[PDB]
């Protein structure tokens, strides 16, 4: 840098650049946290929801494995046909891309139309309600990650 | 001396001249000519030669000529943001007013002055060259606002059709205006 | 999806079409978690959380690249029929993002 | 050169009481007079306003005005970045009065205007902003001039 | 010239004086008047003052400055927090000193010359002040482990107590310092 | 001082007819000749050069590598702030275009190479770039010489 | 006067000098004497010693040189990554050549002035101590392909040996330097 008072004035620019840069990201910052300190309390209650959801499932499965027995249980999972039916579509934040994940949950698909299992049919009406309870959980705690990382990039 | 617009002989002659042709070196580094400096660059016979430009080139063109300095303008506001947090970070729509400046930058105010056509220019050219920029601009300004991503627009062929009239010769012109304005409307109307 | 659990829960998991798996201590765990990583096709893996609390750091050195598939914890039979403190896991989670701990 | 610290401008500063700074910006983008509001600043206003004189609402909504352009300034810039969209209703709405402002109150032309007009339009402005959020403002005024619209030069601009 | 302390007549001042109010304009802009930084002031009067004050003023007054200085300085360290996480949502020990630093520089750091009474403040009234402050702050402290509802706390009408000690007489304080002193344990003891 | 502004190289510039201006960086790098083409000038290089002289492709030629190491070296500023990772696929294009112009055309030994095969060398240069990038360059040209590999001279 | 390099008494002398070494402050004060600037400082007579190193030292004394000079420019590329990413960023072969580098940079650059025995170093003590060091990074690469993590290079201990190898006398050195040359290829081999 050669000393001329051009390059003074320029560089008294940058100074003043480097300032509103600063207070611009800071604003940017507070947006940021404002986002997050909602997501946090939306992810808090869809977790809380997904304990209930525990609870009442693993009550069903168990009070099913006794009375009537583990082989015809398993022979009910042996006859319930395996689902893949999760499509991670992917969602844009805040000029990133973070993946959401979708189940397409189909009805009818499934073995024992009637209930010839006593107990079983409502574990497996439980458990899928527990699965359509933590797609909801991964998709709240993904974005909270993402939002956490951007924050932590912008300071 | 060295560049320096601090010397007295400089500054003698800026508080007596009417226009004044500031040059840039860091654009004649990148062999961009003229290489005025739009930004340190004036002229004091703007508003007075406005009658004269009014009955003999068209009557809208003060109000062509000041909607490209307003793009001008607000290119050279948000190159204060590209520099902080790179150009990718900013909305599509100013993506768009960044890739439009571009545009005009690498078209309307580059000129050859070795070139077999480009060195001479008419002033109706550069109407039918600002007004083509202009309505271009408009069409992506509201595709924009219609849902298309700007990564679609900034490929469409008439790009090239833009910029490369520079060097279409002076008696050629009007049919390859009349062709492009055409052009435009025919693919913005197909994006979405 | 993938979940591992204790073995006397997997049963439920396959019973509702899931890839449920049973995993009776912690080695085992996080050798079938590679397994499960190594391979591709599912989109989301759970782990009992008296298991294994970091499903992804105990496979971070995978997937420095990728992050399709979603790890995540969740309560077992432990904490399923007398509760436990997802207030004191989201303060955990504000622990490691923020790094303050201030919370009302 | 624009430098501020040159002895002409330095020297001036110690003597006069005040000054009015014209904007290049403003200029460019077609506004005359380009009279920007922010680093100007005039010493001896307090002597000469106040009942008696002009109006007596004249201070609180010079430092009304002066406040919501300074906010709608830096609200223009964050827009840029993190999006229209993500804006509250304040924000939006601070943006909208100093967009209406500088179309409107720097932008006179050749108008001849009185001491009653400017004050007029400045009302007008400022009934954009909710009522509440003018906390410059006592609420006497406010109950006795706060409400008109635009139109009287919105028609005509 | 521009708030600069680098320029030679502010060293050659600062090398001589001993003391030095640095005022600034932020504090006038939310017109918290004197708009004294209490940061960047010093003086070097006190060690050789304090033999007249606990002589003439009262035993206490040396100690109980020291107090106010370290609780003022305990909320400046406290801003990283603020301007990152919101005000409200801090644990009750930190919103405690955030309180009670607002209380300092509203109630005890501001003076209205234009006032009748409060425009010349006394050696007495001032330690009365501080003692009254600190009062309630060391019972609000142990409040905080007693553990009670800080909302509860900031809503007590000693509060008013603690405003309204400035506007009191010269001539009629001390009956209002006795007042305060019975009415604040009065009132903490009341308290759950 | 290595300094562009001092009085001795501002008047000889003001004076002469151009200059070859030497890099240190490109020194550093053990790269021979280290010629800086961004601040080197010819003033009557259109004189000499054109159909019927040297060739007819060789005005545009040298402006669109002036143009393209341009952007290269513009490029090389913004990876310092968001890292080569964060960057466009059009970008990359660039970066790579100034690594390899560095590394093969500046650099050339003790060899000594005619006009022809500088030529070649700068037409395999450009072919690493889309076609329609090609804005200084006359199609007539780009139909007649692009397409050719580096690979096919150095290998 | 002040470590500035552009006074008139240093540009005099860099015109008529053959060998230029630049000393840096910031390596006094963190004692990493000598405080030769390596990027700074340069050389002319190194081509023309080539032909006595070859015959009185090496043949391979210029390869290993500009292997040595080749890895630390580029550690020196990657030192301005490491700063404002931060070193977890960089991936196995990056860290490996920046510990590379430390390891140069500690154990072979760096000289003691005051020491009995590392006071004065032979040009076939600095050769054995350049061959330690390469043939250490290529096993280092060579075993990275392997998978084994960085972190299990770093805690090896043929690390001290390289460290301590300064301080060997001019007569034990040679024995050194074979038990070193096994100690490296063993350690390795032996590392999964």
């Amino acid at each position: 840098v050669s000393p001329t008072r051009m390059n003074l004035l320029q560089r008294r620019g940058q100074l003043r650049l480097a300032q509103k840069g600063v207070d611009l990201l800071k604003k940017k910052r507070d947006a940021l946290v404002a986002e997050f300190f909602g997501l946090v309390r939306e992810a808090m209650e869809a977790r809380k929801a997904l304990d209930q959801a525990a609870k009442e499932a693993y009550a069903a499965l168990l009070l099913a494995q006794a009375f009537d027995g583990p082989e015809v249980v398993a022979g009910a999972a042996l006859g319930v046909p395996p689902l893949e039916g999760v499509e991670a579509e992917v969602e844009n934040v805040w000029g990133s891309k973070v993946p959401r994940l979708k189940a397409t949950f189909p009805d009818g698909a499934l073995l024992s139309p009637v209930g010839t299992p006593a107990y079983t049919l409502e574990a497996s009406r439980a458990f899928r309600r527990y699965a359509e309870a933590l797609i909801r959980v991964a998709n709240t705690e993904t974005r909270l990650k993402k939002i956490g990382e951007e924050i932590k990039k912008t300071t | 001396p060295g560049g320096d617009m601090s010397e007295p002989v400089t500054q003698s002659t800026l508080r007596i001249v009417g226009a004044f042709w500031r040059l840039d070196a860091s654009l004649a580094f990148r062999r961009h000519f003229p290489a005025i400096n739009w930004n340190g660059s004036y002229s004091l016979f703007t508003s007075a030669l406005d009658p004269w430009y009014r009955e003999n080139v068209a009557e809208d063109y003060p109000e062509l000529r000041d909607a490209i300095s307003e793009l001008l303008q607000r290119e050279a506001g948000l190159q204060e943001i590209v520099q902080l947090v790179g150009p990718d970070a900013l909305q599509d729509a100013e993506r768009l007013v960044i890739e439009v400046g571009r545009i005009i930058r690498e078209d309307f105010l580059q000129q050859n002055a070795y070139h077999e056509v480009d060195a001479y220019c008419s002033m109706k050219k550069a109407y039918g060259i600002m007004k083509m920029i202009l309505a271009f601009y408009k069409e992506a300004e509201a595709a924009i606002k219609r849902g298309v991503s700007i990564d679609e627009i900034l490929q469409l062929p008439v790009l090239e059709r833009i910029g490369r009239a520079r060097y279409v010769s002076e008696e050629e012109f009007p049919a390859y205006f009349e062709e492009a304005m055409k052009e435009i409307q025919g693919a913005f109307k197909a994006l979405a | 999806m993938a979940v591992i659990a204790d073995p006397e829960t997997a049963q439920g998991f396959r019973l509702a079409g899931l890839e449920g798996y049973g995993a009776s201590s912690a080695e085992e765990a996080q050798s079938l978690l590679e397994t499960l990583v190594e391979r591709g096709g599912y989109a989301l893996v759970a782990v009992d959380e008296a298991l294994l609390p970091d499903p992804e750091r105990a496979v971070e050195r995978l997937m420095r690249g990728r992050d399709l598939p979603v790890l995540l914890p969740i309560a077992g039979l432990k904490e399923a029929f007398q509760g436990h403190d997802v207030e004191g896991y989201m303060r955990e989670l504000v622990r490691k993002t923020i790094g303050f701990d201030i919370k009302l | 050169d624009d430098d501020r610290t040159h002895p002409i401008p330095d020297l001036t500063g110690y003597i006069t009481e005040g000054q009015i700074q014209l904007s290049r910006e403003l200029h460019r983008k077609g506004i005359y007079p380009p009279i920007d509001p922010l680093p100007s600043l005039s010493r001896l206003m307090n002597n000469g306003v106040g009942k008696g004189k002009t109006r007596e609402d004249h201070k609180q909504v010079s430092d009304q005005l002066y406040s919501a352009y300074a906010n709608g300034v830096d609200i223009r810039k964050l827009v840029a970045i993190i999006g229209e969209d993500a804006l509250t209703e304040n924000d939006r709405r601070y943006l909208q009065f100093a967009d209406a402002f500088e179309r409107f109150f720097i932008n006179q032309g050749q108008q001849n205007r009185s001491i009653e007009e400017s004050l007029q339009i400045a009302w007008a402005l400022l009934s954009m902003l909710p009522q509440g959020e003018l906390k410059r403002i006592s609420k006497d005024h406010i109950g006795k001039y706060y409400g008109q619209k635009l139109e009287e030069i919105w028609g005509a601009p």
